[PDB]
């Protein structure tokens, strides 16, 4: 039995830590909803 | 049951003690999660019951007593926020620029931040805090990193 908590508000966080990459991939999204990376 | 907008852990007791199997968001009456986070079953909220009312197991998204109501998208040029959820640790947000997905449908913005599974459902903003899509389905590259789709519904 699932349940739900609030965890807090959805703002924008200025000066917020700024990290990770922005790859361009060639990918294929089936039926059952599952992404795969097409070579 | 709490109504009020914002973001909101999903949690099991099925598991071994209180267990954490991911988030989501509430706007506008509506609690919009990932399919791959609840598989549609009902959820309770306090007292109160909430029942899944659109879902679709392709786009890995479902909401809860009303129609799906997010629909900011991407610009395809700004940096974004993840409003990371992750399971025992307070919310916080991560800025970074996205990445695409390209497909035969046409490209995605995707976020190359790795969080636990637990972590699925959470929040991607824009800097007018619009939630533009929901982290948590993506693929493993080839360095075992996680990168995810940025996951938006459509609002009829
Ligand atoms: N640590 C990397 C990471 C981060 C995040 Cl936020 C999510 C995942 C992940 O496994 N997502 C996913 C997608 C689609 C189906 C399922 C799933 N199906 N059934 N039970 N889970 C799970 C992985």
């Amino acid at each position: 039995d699932m349940y739900i908590e609030r965890a807090g508000d959805i703002t924008w966080e200025k000066d917020a830590e700024v990290t990770g990459n922005s790859p361009r991939l060639d990918v294929a999204l089936d039926e059952s909803g599952d992404f795969s990376l097409v070579e | 049951g709490e109504t009020t907008d914002g973001v909101y852990r999903v949690m099991t007791r099925r598991l071994l003690g209180s267990t954490q199997v991911g988030v989501g968001v509430m706007q506008e009456g509506v609690f919009h999660t990932m399919w791959h986070v609840t598989k549609g079953a009902a959820l309770r909220s306090g007292e109160g019951r909430l029942d899944p009312y659109w879902g679709d197991v392709k786009q890995d998204l479902v909401s809860y007593c009303g129609p799906w109501k997010l629909d900011a998208a991407w610009d395809g040029l700004s940096e974004v926020q993840l409003l990371a959820v992750p399971p025992g640790e307070r919310a916080k947000n991560i800025q970074t620029l996205p990445g695409i997905f390209k497909t035969k449908d046409g490209d995605i913005g995707a976020v190359a931040l790795d969080y636990p599974a637990g972590t699925s459902g959470s929040p991607i903003l824009d800097k007018c805090g619009r939630v533009i899509g929901l982290y948590g389905n993506g693929v493993v590259i080839k360095n075992g990193s996680y990168v995810s789709a940025i996951t938006q519904g459509k609002r009829e």
